[PDB]
């Protein structure tokens, strides 16, 4: 069946937005930095390894507002033993309604797809957030694009999108602002 | 690959 299960009560009306982690919200390297805002250890092979994570420019202003704006969900094709934790340590005010790894993602010719269709929420009302276009070449028209983030300070694309997801918010129809 | 492919 469906990956999400009916939307609660409080979230029933909201647009269902669905938020990316690598590259969008965050971005992480097995390559030690001092900077790093998380460091997270992930076993693989029986071996633990720490994953440094850097957190994209006004994310946290960025997912409150969201999440009050919308039903959020996180979709990623990252493992959950990574996903999990990080998403744990950023999202501290619970904006994300739900959390999908890389085993929910449709894995179509050698791209691992974000397939809107199996979220089980009414398209019209769905939106994704994703740095890489091959995420939702299923359902391109539900698409809010935004750049791919490594590790540049002074990037504001976060905060500069918010004032369109606001303006979102409001229709009933989002293909009917992004075209379809 | 435990972050995103
Ligand atoms: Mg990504």
């Amino acid at each position: 069946q469906y990956l999400l299960p009916e939307a609660k009560a409080q979230d029933s009306d909201k647009i269902c937005v669905v938020i990316n982690l690598d590259e969008t919200l965050v971005h992480s390297s097995f390559k030690p930095v001092n900077n790093a805002d998380f460091i997270i250890p992930v076993e693989i092979d029986g071996v633990v390894h720490q994953v440094y994570v850097l957190k994209r420019p006004h994310v946290d202003e960025f997912l409150q507002r969201m999440g009050e704006l919308f039903e959020c969900v996180l979709f990623t094709a990252s493992l959950a033993k990574y996903a999990d934790p990080v998403a744990d340590l950023l999202d501290k005010w619970g904006a994300f309604r739900a959390r999908l790894f890389r085993e929910s993602c449709v894995f179509h010719r050698g791209n691992y797809v974000k397939d809107l269709s199996r979220l089980g929420r009414d398209l019209r009302r769905v939106l994704i957030l994703d740095n890489s276009p091959a995420s939702y070449v299923f359902h391109p028209d539900n698409a809010v694009p935004v750049a791919s983030w490594f590790d540049n300070m002074s990037d504001t694309e976060l905060h500069d999108l918010l004032p369109f997801f606001e303006q979102l918010s409001r229709v009933d129809d989002v293909y009917s602002v992004l075209r379809q | 690959s435990p972050t995103s492919p």
